[PDB]
């Protein structure tokens, strides 16, 4: 990341939700 | 085209909605999140999340994977601090086959020694990937700093435990927390009589069952990222309190993130507050977490390493403004419209709706239609918002950071 | 048979003692410990400790090792938070050869790119071995919890930096901290005129040069050791204050460790205090650290995991007793005899004496004979001891623990 | 460690001193 534009939307406001699957990648 | 909801004698909630769509989607939600681990079985619910295609009484490890894939399926498992959720999607003609799978995985896993042994390194992989997103660093530490007990637990197994979660522990966790009393069986695209039927026979698991104590703390992680993440929170309000809605609105006043690609965020208090002085890469957002029996409220910065002092202060100050009165109705209107809009949008999908209906089924015991929710958001007073801000500034602080923390302040540096 | 001591114009202290022994032992002590790292070069002094046989201007990496081994030699490097010390031992006929080496390593290392690159994994090895002793966990965390700046730094490079310490950084560290002003050249078994000579020519390094701010904190490390280590400290007193001697005596009242193999420690306040109730494996000792500009004083427990609450409390209470008056002269006499005896014994050897004389040369600027020290220990009042105990109970606490911390309390649980 | 006897003398009271050498093991 080298710019405000790209950086913005990273600041977290979701308490985290871990999701893992069978045939869909984890997130 | 209406949500049907029932509760069994034994406490199990069932919600469905026949929308006669081509796709059917069933969730089994469970009060079984990371909060329910103690200091002795840390990481177990993580392994349990990773373990859903291990052999069950009813179907082999092979049969789960092949059977679900046969029909274009998806089986998936989500955890927060408070809940776990097992979701199956498919074409409507095959829900029978997927329900069979869902019931197997949750009702009778075997957790064979060799399979569990074998799955252990996945803990490290899944964890390693997760910790790539530095938000996860900060947020998991934050919870650990803030609480002393349940909500303190991270969702990802601690290193010392990878290799060391046992079959017995997996069994205990399921037997103790997957009980009729602590489940909600949610169903979009299926008949509610048939969900009742299924739950009556197959989810009859005999009910086999501390308040989260926020203490406040501070956790620093030195590396050299040259961008510093920091979160600063105070105790908030639990879900279901009208206080909770007050915080949510304050979040949207201060600004919880961007509405426009490449946006300047003209409307975000926090963003403009920082930006009046620091003119380089940064990001800032109000953080709001509301749990059964507690909540965290504050803001999260991403700043240059050198600038973190200047950014965190600028951000904190903005909240002090709200707390000391300075909030127009223009601002609070904008906030509510945002929250109202964002809520309705978050339930636009199958995914989002299922998560909401199941979420509520556990947390309250009921369904609140979106209209009533919006009323409750409209029902918040600017006085309530100023109070929520007041509560943060004055409340005992928890903080977590990570990065090159050379110019990152400690709590006691304000 | 007397210690000779001189200071150059340029600040370099020289101490020697011709004891006409068969072995000669030279130390070059340097105000260059871990405290002098900033958040940007963390771990550099660790690498620097590991690096002493890398190529210098005067002798190859090969020549240092072969040359020293030729004559039965030893070259060795010690760090604390505040100092580093380069020591050479040999037979007296060959000090010439070893001085040559000592001067090379400290005066003109080259820190070639390829050698430094190559030494990097040693950081991990040396660190990994060190962290085997769980005392190191607790104590390094403890310092990190207690301070915000220098004394906070661990002596072992942090993981994120292994691989990443540069030649340039090694150079800066040496050039900036190995200056005539900040060195002491100590010498047992050699002529003081010859040490003066050497130091005048070869240690003429132009003087190329924050107070440690104790804040107080708490650091927990979850694993499953089933034995819990914990240290609890309050700010103490810096070296050279008579307060310092007060704490040292309080340490020996409370009990700093065993005088008898398999001992019951009839005379250790702390030990008997714990043991009156908890009748199983444990250990406890007063902890005392006194630095240039600060100090930590408290106690360290090793308890069963389940028992840590009960042990830490029992221990803390014992200090409260001293603080609220309860200290006989019998007890304080025992304490002083211990400290007096233990001091004299700690300088019984070549090793110990050299370390003491060099230690003092940096810290004050002078030599204090053992007799004067004992006077200063005799000169402490039971009132001073009760004050030191008072200071701990009332002072702001820092704590570090590690183990299965399920029943281990937070500071704010007393 | 399985006994008080062996356990005792572990409780720390030395602020730590790292020492590494040329031909003597580190401590």
């Amino acid at each position: 990341v080298l710019c405000r534009e790209s950086l913005r939307g990273q600041a977290a406001g979701r308490p985290l939700v871990a999701s893992v699957s069978l045939n869909v990648p984890a997130s | 085209q209406d949500l049907e909801f029932t509760r069994l004698p034994n406490g199990l909630v069932i919600a469905s909605l026949e929308n006669y769509a081509p796709a059917s989607r069933i969730g089994l939600f469970i009060k079984a999140g990371s909060r329910y681990e103690n200091s002795n079985n840390l990481g177990t619910s993580h392994l349990l999340r990773l373990a859903s295609s291990l052999t069950t009484k009813g179907a082999s490890s092979f049969k789960i994977t092949r059977g679900i894939e046969a029909v274009g399926g998806k089986l998936s498992v989500t955890s927060t601090r408070e809940n776990m959720a097992y979701t199956v999607e498919c074409l409507r003609d095959d829900v029978d086959i997927l329900m069979e799978f869902l019931l197997n995985v949750t009702t009778a896993p075997e957790f064979r020694r060799w399979e569990v042994a074998a799955l252990q390194p996945q803990l490290r992989i899944d964890k390693a990937v997760a910790l790539q997103n530095p938000q996860a660093h900060v947020i998991e530490n934050l919870h650990a700093a803030a609480y002393r007990n349940a909500l303190a637990n991270s969702l990802y197994c601690p290193d010392y435990r990878i290799g060391k979660v046992t079959p017995v522990e997996l069994h205990d966790y399921v037997q103790n927390h997957f009980t009729s009393a602590r489940m909600a069986l949610i169903g979009l695209g299926v008949s509610h009589p048939v969900l009742k039927q299924v739950a009556e026979q197959f989810l009859n698991i005999r009910g086999g069952l501390a308040k989260a104590k926020y203490h406040g703390g501070e956790i620093r992680e030195q590396n050299g990222d040259s961008l510093v993440h920091a979160a600063l929170v105070a105790e908030s309000a639990a879900i279901g309190s009208a206080e909770a809605n007050a915080f949510s609105v304050l979040q949207h006043v201060l600004g919880a993130g961007p509405h426009v690609k490449r946006g300047s965020n003209a409307t975000s208090s926090l963003y403009q507050a920082v930006a009046k002085g620091v003119h380089q890469p940064f990001d800032v957002s109000a953080f709001n977490a509301s749990y059964s029996d507690s909540g965290l409220f504050g803001f999260y910065t991403i700043s240059q390493a050198a600038s973190a002092g200047d950014v965190i202060k600028a951000a904190y100050n903005q909240v002090k403004t709200i707390a000391q009165g300075n909030l127009s109705n223009p601002d609070v209107q904008a906030a509510k419209n945002k929250l109202k809009a964002g809520y309705l949008m978050s339930v636009e999908s199958s995914e989002g709706f299922l998560d909401e209906v199941g979420s509520q089924a556990l947390a309250a015991g009921s369904y609140t239609p979106p209209s009533t929710v919006l009323q409750q958001i409209d029902a918040v007073a600017d006085a309530d918002v100023i109070n929520a801000a007041k509560k943060f500034v004055s409340g005992r602080k928890s903080m977590a950071a990570s990065g090159n923390l050379g110019h990152t302040p400690f709590i006691d540096e304000l």
